[PDB]
RNA sequence: GUGUC
């Protein structure tokens, strides 16, 4: 299967990338746009649909200077994992002790 | 230190016809060292200019002492200190529309400048001698800064 | 006087008679001169938090501090589609005898949900409509009108 | 070998109309299979066709020899064919949506920042521009917090990019030119486009509407090629109808409401043209009204009265307009001139 | 309903519909898209080169 | 489901298969996802009795507590949470200067109601954890892609 | 049986007849407060040049219906007035004429403007996209002469 | 003949 391509300008070599990304949506293209955004080494950095009836996204990195652009999407991926991870681990253990501190009240 | 033009105007009125927008406003000033009619639109959400209040307004290029001039600016780097953090309000526009006085048609020594700082207008009057650069295609950034005494 | 509605532009989003103003979400670097964020992870481990308002037998009320719009809105769109669950798809009629129609019987079939655990069940490989013993739960309907 | 394969993609097909009055109501367009099972096309060359999209069903036909194929691409191009032979206007210019949102775009009101922009130019590279470098202009106004300006947004559809030569250069005034001033204008209605991009007043009717002189689109084909002028006019439909959708337009019963000042204003009005139209009566009764025209006696009372009513008319509309907002939703259309015009305001 | 006009002017064409338009901003200016429906039932006659 | 009459027979076989909620409308496993901006309303001058007597009603009930001490009839906003935002106070320009709407934009009200197949506040960490899913799967296939 | 789809025709028992245009799925279409989605997206251009006002009465009349809990008459030269209704819509809590506070839903940002929102009675016409749907490449002719 | 553009 397909899961992302790269598609990368005729001038630039390494400095305007468009990742396509199959069978998405506006969910991971915010959250992903979001944290590159967080980057300070971003120049550009946007998602597109290419079609209403259609999953392929395209999704542009540019930063300031001379870098690649597959390391900040790898690295905002893994800092929106990482912040995901501690949403749940947070909400867990609110819901835990909210839960039981009410059982206790109950009876 | 390349300074096209700097000097210290007062406010005399502001938006006089009612008011349109709500983030932009038409300001009226005057000075004192030159007789010069300076226009220019500010925000006001950013900017609360009011009634009777004397700045300075500077227009120059190359905000770097260091380079001669430089490709593309950059928001957060500062390698280089500037003028920027030494005044309260910075634009970056372009001169166009290069006309002088049409009232008096004999002789007379009094030239305009427009600049379009990307859609807010800036009118100025003054001498010929005054306005010693001023291109007809000039990037130029504007500083202003609010004087309270 | 001007940097304070300035750092509230941000903070919070005034309401007017017409038109709603500081709308979109500005805490990224390079926009503002005056302070500096790029990731501060540590700091908002210490920043975020959640609590619980109130919770039912089918409705949770939660609350979430210190948290954009964008990961925020991702939640409540995966909360719909993305979390799967265990519905009608195909149905076997042997004798329909009544006024409704087959078509409007099976969707009205398919629209009740199932108190199932979704989570011991598989995903249905390509295509296959005999029906495994692990991917598909069989359902038996059967009633026949009497007179009193 | 001949062998006859199903439509693809990259075909001369021809689409028309069946009320044909003009020439232009039959073109020939490059086929694209789409699985919804319904014809779908650009609402811009919808004009041409004069299409309503309510009940329309239009039919398309499909050139067999070979010789013909090249035949219906160069005199039968939607790229050569954006003029009409009548008098010579672009027909192709944009609809009523599009115009509202460039001009809610472009209003020296609206200010972006760095990230909304990367957004709103993040829609534009969908097709032939993944292989392209976009730039972001320097910002305006950067000492406190280094916002955008809307109207630089909309300077990026001319010149995308740096290796495209694009200079287009436009000065023309609005549909609501105030005067007294030339570029000084109080509502900023005067366009004045130099080197490609803009530097001041607001997209309106007149500077990229449909069946009108001095277009962006009709200057931009006839000082640099057709092929530039086709590539610019779908730029914009991808880039204001998003941020239209995102800002929110949207019009409800509180727009169209009189104001308790507006009910007295014309009450006035009304009353005196009642008391003075009502003796004109008993004066064409006692033997008066002295004619200039030649006409008979009711003739005259007939235009006589008919000036009279038209007046609270027009006194009750000139008197609506400072009763309201800056935001109303019909008044912002027919200031951009959409849909709408301020006889259907004064009169609702 | 003659022979002249009728017959010889009309002469209806074979390879053709007729559908009811949708709108799509989502193509080009010299773009239309045709339902795969209609893509199955026409055909394209071409010679087959090296 | 159906009725029946003397005469009538109804007799069906259906199967249950796992999907998800962008597929079909039925494999929602949530009946409402969504959330709400957390209000804030501040006072600018001390009013007067009547004047806070008519502000108490102007809002939902609830928002704005009317205080009454030995001379003083001053007005408190105690919980502004319990309010539906109708912006009622722009309807009389009286007063038109005392008030400011505003929505704290890091806080956020989650009210998760599910139809019953599974607990809502399972749904929420579930979501957290398919939202996952896909950032693990896009970089499972990047590790190839930077392989070679 | 047959589904709406892309090229069927729509009215709004006012003298509004359309075509669908895109299919939208939930995770889009803006919910306001309690989570509402719209259900048909109208378009705000087509209302100036038709010149039809008893649209935006009939949404408020239904609305104001629908909340209280009554049918509300809408007859010729009479029925209800504007000035009734509309300070019965307050009572509720919402706002007194049309408007809502409205969050976009692909981007997760608030609405600048306030959007029109109600119930509204439409209706399905005739002459769907399937029936007015034809092809023909070679297919029989006529005797006396041979054309289509 | 009816219905739509």
């Amino acid at each position: 299967k397909t899961a992302l391509e790269m598609v990368q300008a005729a001038g630039t070599d390494r400095h305007c990338v468009t990742f396509v990304l199959h069978e998405e949506d506006h969910t991971l293209g915010n959250s992903l746009r979001y944290m590159i955004m967080k980057n300070p080494e971003v120049e550009f950095c946007g998602y597109t649909t290419t079609h209403p009836s259609e999953s392929k996204i395209n999704l542009r990195i540019q930063t300031r200077g001379t870098l690649p652009a597959v390391e900040p999407f790898q690295r905002g991926l893994n800092e929106l994992m990482n912040v995901c991870q501690h949403v749940l681990d947070k909400f867990e253990a609110s819901i835990k002790d909210y839960k039981d501190q009410k059982a206790s009240r109950n009876e | 230190a390349g300074i096209l033009f700097e000097d210290i105007f007062d406010v005399k009125d502001i938006d006089p016809e009612g008011k349109k927008f709500d983030r932009v406003s038409r300001l009226h000033c005057e000075s004192e060292s030159f007789k010069m009619d300076l226009i220019l639109d500010v925000n006001i959400q950013i900017y609360p200019v009011d009634l009777g209040d004397k700045f300075r307004l500077v227009i120059a290029s190359t905000l770097y002492e260091d380079g001669t001039l430089d490709d593309g600016e950059y928001n957060p780097t500062d390698d280089r200190p500037s003028r920027a953090d030494q005044f309260e309000y910075v634009m970056y526009g372009k001169v166009y529309r290069i006309e002088g006085d049409e009232t008096s048609t004999e002789a007379a020594t009094r030239l305009s400048a427009y600049v379009s700082y990307g859609g807010l207008l800036m009118r100025l009057q003054g001498d010929a001698n005054n306005l010693h650069g001023f291109e007809v295609d000039s990037r130029v950034y504007l500083l202003m800064k609010k004087l309270a005494f | 006087a001007a940097s304070q509605a300035v750092e509230e532009m941000r903070s919070r989003v005034v309401l007017g008679e017409f038109g709603v103003r500081n709308v979109h979400t500005t805490d990224f670097p390079g926009n503002y001169s005056g302070y500096d964020d790029a990731w501060d992870q540590d700091r908002f481990e210490k920043n975020f938090r959640v609590d619980v308002v109130h919770m039912d037998e089918n409705s949770l009320e939660f609350d979430m501090v210190g948290i954009d719009a964008a990961i925020a809105n991702a939640f409540r769109r995966i909360l719909l589609a993305e979390v799967p669950t265990m519905a009608v798809e195909k149905v076997l009629v042997y004798n329909n005898t009544s006024i409704v129609q087959d078509e409007i019987l099976a969707h009205r079939l398919g629209l009740i949900p199932i108190h199932a655990d979704p989570r011991l069940f598989e995903y249905r490989n390509q295509g296959d409509e005999e029906g495994t013993e692990i991917d598909t739960l069989q359902f038996r309907l059967q009633v026949r009108c009497t007179r009193n | 070998d001949i062998v006859e394969r199903h439509l693809i993609d990259g075909d001369v097909v021809l689409f028309n109309r069946q009320p044909s009055l003009h020439k232009l109501s039959i073109m020939a367009h490059l086929a694209r299979v789409k699985p919804h099972r319904t014809f779908r096309f650009n609402e811009c060359v919808c004009t041409p066709y004069n299409a309503d999209f309510d009940g329309d069903e239009m039919n398309l036909h499909l050139p067999q020899t070979e010789e013909a194929k090249a035949e219906a691409l160069v005199l039968m191009g939607t790229k050569a064919n954006l003029v009409t032979p009548r008098n010579g206007e672009p027909l192709i210019a944009a609809i009523q949506d599009f115009l509202t949102g460039a001009y809610l775009l472009t209003l020296k009101d609206t200010f972006f920042d760095r990230a909304k922009a990367c957004q709103i130019i993040a829609s534009i590279l969908v097709g032939k521009d993944e292989k392209i470098k976009v730039r972001l202009p320097p910002p305006t106004i950067l000492k406190p917090v280094t916002l955008w300006t809307g109207k630089q947004i909309f300077s990026v559809i001319l010149r995308p990019s740096d290796d495209n030569p694009v200079r287009a250069n436009l000065r023309t005034k609005g549909k609501q030119y105030c005067g007294k001033g030339e570029d000084l204008c109080a509502n900023d209605s005067y366009v004045t486009i130099q080197n490609s991009e803009l530097m001041s007043g607001s997209m309106d009717k007149g500077t990229l509407g449909s069946g009108s002189k001095n277009n962006i689109f009709y200057i931009l084909l006839r000082d640099w090629g057709q092929n530039e002028a086709a590539d610019a006019m779908s730029r914009l439909a991808r880039l204001a109808p998003v941020y239209l959708s995102n800002r929110g337009f949207s019009i409800g019963i509180g727009d169209v409401t009189p104001g308790q000042g507006l009910l007295k204003a014309k009450y006035e009005l009304l009353n005196a043209g009642y008391k003075k139209c009502d003796e004109y009566i008993e004066a064409l009764n006692t033997g008066k009204l002295q004619q200039q025209p030649g006409c008979t006696a009711e003739e005259t009372l007939e235009a006589l009265i008919l000036k009279e009513l038209s007046v609270i008319r027009d006194h009750a509309g000139s008197a609506c307009l400072r009763e309201l907002d800056k935001s109303n939703s019909p008044l912002t259309m027919a200031l951009c001139g959409s849909k709408g015009s301020f006889i259907n305001i004064s009169q609702m | 309903q003659g022979r002249f006009r009728g017959n010889l002017s009309g002469k209806r064409v074979d390879f053709s519909g007729r559908t009811v338009i949708s709108p799509d901003p989502n193509l080009r200016i010299d773009e239309v898209a045709v339902p795969v429906h209609v893509a199955k039932i026409l055909t394209f006659p071409e010679k087959v080169n090296k | 489901i159906a009725q029946l009459r003397p005469g009538q027979e109804i007799d069906l076989l259906m199967h249950c298969v796992k999907g998800i909620g962008k597929d079909h409308a039925k494999f929602s496993p949530v009946a409402t996802a969504s959330y709400r901006l957390l209000p804030d309303i501040t006072l600018l001058e001390p009013v007067e009795g009547e004047a806070a007597e008519e502000l108490s009603r102007c809002f939902s009930p609830g928002v704005i507590e009317v205080q009454e001490v030995q001379g003083k009839k001053v007005a408190r906003v105690a919980n502004p949470r319990l309010d539906t935002f109708s912006r009622e106070i722009f309807r009389n320009e009286k007063l038109k200067k005392v008030v400011r709407l505003a929505r704290v934009r890091d806080h956020y009200i989650f009210s998760v109601e599910s139809t019953g197949v599974l607990p809502p506040d399972v749904l929420v960490s579930e979501a957290i954890k398919v939202l996952m899913g896909k950032c693990r799967r896009f970089l499972d296939e990047l590790d190839a892609v930077q392989m070679d | 049986t047959r589904r709406p789809e892309i090229g069927d025709k729509f009215s709004s028992r006012h003298g509004q007849k359309g075509v669908c245009g895109l299919i939208v799925p939930q995770e889009d279409m803006p919910f306001c407060d309690s989570g509402i989605c719209p259900d048909i997206i109208m378009n705000p251009h087509g209302f100036p040049s038709r010149m039809t006002v008893g649209k935006l009465i009939e949404l408020l009349a239904g609305k104001a219906g629908v909340l209280d809990g009554r049918f509300h008459y809408g007859t010729a030269f009479g029925g209800s007035k504007v000035k009734d209704v509309c300070e019965d819509l307050v009572r509720h809590g919402y706002n007194y004429l049309g408007k809502d506070y409205v969050t976009s839903g692909i981007t997760g940002e608030p609405l600048e403007a306030y959007i029109y929102f109600g119930p509204v009675y439409y209706q399905k016409l005739k002459h769907m996209v399937l029936d007015k749907m034809h092809a023909r490449a070679r297919g029989p002719r006529a005797v006396l002469t041979r054309q289509p």
